[PDB]
């Protein structure tokens, strides 16, 4: 689903799926933007890198957005918090 | 005039007289029973040449979670007082292996001073016998200068917190190096 | 009992649930500054949590916490415990009590022995150029001065216990007067309270230390407050400093504009050419304006009454 959103250039659902948190204790397995600490403006979080990993073992969303995605929202979709920070990390 | 504030960080092995040295310098009284694991959040007033300096004494420990949060004390430091026990030389040989790289990796271009705490035990009979049981001898002053040569530290002076001897000139040298 | 329970009792301000803290700490030999009672990756103790969750401007759990901390021996450690995180490093509880505009708790903290010269070195306390939000001078007195809180400034400079000296500089060397120039915008309100607090602090430092001028202590960059105002594009404080007039006879030597004579509407006033035309051996405001003042206000600061004529007078002489 996330890969389909990346290919089809759906900014809203991709942005939601990237940083989705489930507050329920029953299902923390599905959350991605885990929260460590948050004082004032800082909302320090740990984004999961599943399907976004540096390794090429599986399809990478970075590759899809950079090359395959031809939608006009490509620049908008690269500006999400982990993807933009991941590229600067490299 | 205005009293400048210098950040001082004391690092060393377990039970090498760090907190005792800090308490002797600050409160002027050697702790009798309850010596804290870390002496934290204290500023000490000192004057060397008429320039008042407030030494922000930061203490570090290597016990329980203190080892994990010790790196966070290093930022913004002005002088590093690495500590080793004259009694037990194991601290002396483990300085260049662990403490010197640790200090340098988080505190580049910061003055480094290694101090021989527990100076009174050098001539103690009990400590000498305990070292001889393990085939060891108390750290010599020449050995201390030889250790300072390897690191290239600012200086080497010995302190004896229990006797309150050397507990002042060491901090005077530390604040003089920090003033640089 | 435990930090999730303690930070909730403190947050709710329920002294009735905080009764058993002292017997627990004494029988377990634990202290309120222990890592088991501090938020990880932040370093916040219970006191900042109490100073943030204020109802009706008061939190009754703060006196109880202070009393318990004194009983357990950690008073200076408890009050002066600084944040350890990257973005807030150095922030003690005094900065939080001053930023929250609660003078009562500022007095309570300073009386018990708060570190009045605690420097906040976090990234949020760096200049906007360096990647920060609120640069106030890093000092608790400078925070109050830059927050437009004259009463807290007067208290901190007139404590019976411990007075914050106004000549202190932060890691960058900026004093309170230097910190009032980095928080000064060109709006009318900013130019109307920044100058007022600047004059208040300058006169206070003149009376308290007659032999010292607070405007003559350069920072690590060698810039006096006038020089920094010229460099950083602050025109209101720049004009106020240059055209300064003070009426008090005890502190009349701080004037930079001296009305020499007046005939009706016309009046002749001498302007002090100090730090403006210093003959090269010192730094000059004119050089800073014409070289390093890249702001768009350069053509507006080169029109101040002495500077405009100072440049013109040079043209007639040798120009
Ligand atoms: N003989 C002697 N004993 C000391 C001296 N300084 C500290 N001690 C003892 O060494 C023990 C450990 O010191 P401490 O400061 O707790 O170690 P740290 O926490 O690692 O600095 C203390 O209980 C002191 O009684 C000294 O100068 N001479
Ligand atoms: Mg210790």
């Amino acid at each position: 689903p996330l890969m389909m959103a990346a290919k089809t250039g759906k900014i809203g659902i991709f942005q939601h799926i990237i940083r989705r948190e489930v507050t329920d204790e029953d299902t923390r397995h599905l959350s991605r933007k885990f929260k460590d600490w948050a004082y004032g403006p800082v909302y320090s979080s740990l984004y999961d890198l599943s399907s976004l990993d540096t390794c090429g073992e599986e399809a990478s969303v970075l590759e899809i957005l950079v090359y395959n995605s031809k939608i006009e929202n490509r620049h908008e979709m690269l500006a999400v918090e982990p993807i933009n920070e991941l590229l600067r990390d490299k | 005039m205005a009293a400048i504030r210098k950040k001082l960080v004391i690092v060393g092995d377990g039970a090498c007289g760090k907190t005792c040295l800090l308490i002797v310098f600050s409160k002027d009284q050697f702790p009798e029973v309850y010596v804290p694991t870390v002496f934290e959040n204290y500023v000490a007033d000192i004057e060397v040449d008429g320039k008042q300096v407030e030494l922000a004494l930061w203490d570090t420990a290597g016990q329980e979670d203190y080892d994990r949060l010790r790196p966070l004390s290093y930022p913004d430091t002005d002088v590093i007082l690495m500590c080793f026990s004259i009694d037990s030389p194991d601290s002396l040989e483990n300085i260049p292996e662990k403490w010197t790289p640790e200090v340098k990796h988080f505190c580049p271009n910061v003055p480094i001073i290694l101090v021989g705490n527990k100076k009174d035990l050098r001539n103690d009979e009990h400590t000498r016998r305990e070292l001889a049981k393990m085939k060891q001898e108390p750290v010599k002053p020449e050995e201390g200068r030889d250790m300072a040569n390897r690191i290239g530290a600012f200086g080497y002076m010995e302190c004896s917190a229990k006797t309150k001897d050397g507990v002042r000139e060491v901090f005077e040298m530390a604040t003089r190096a920090a003033l640089q």
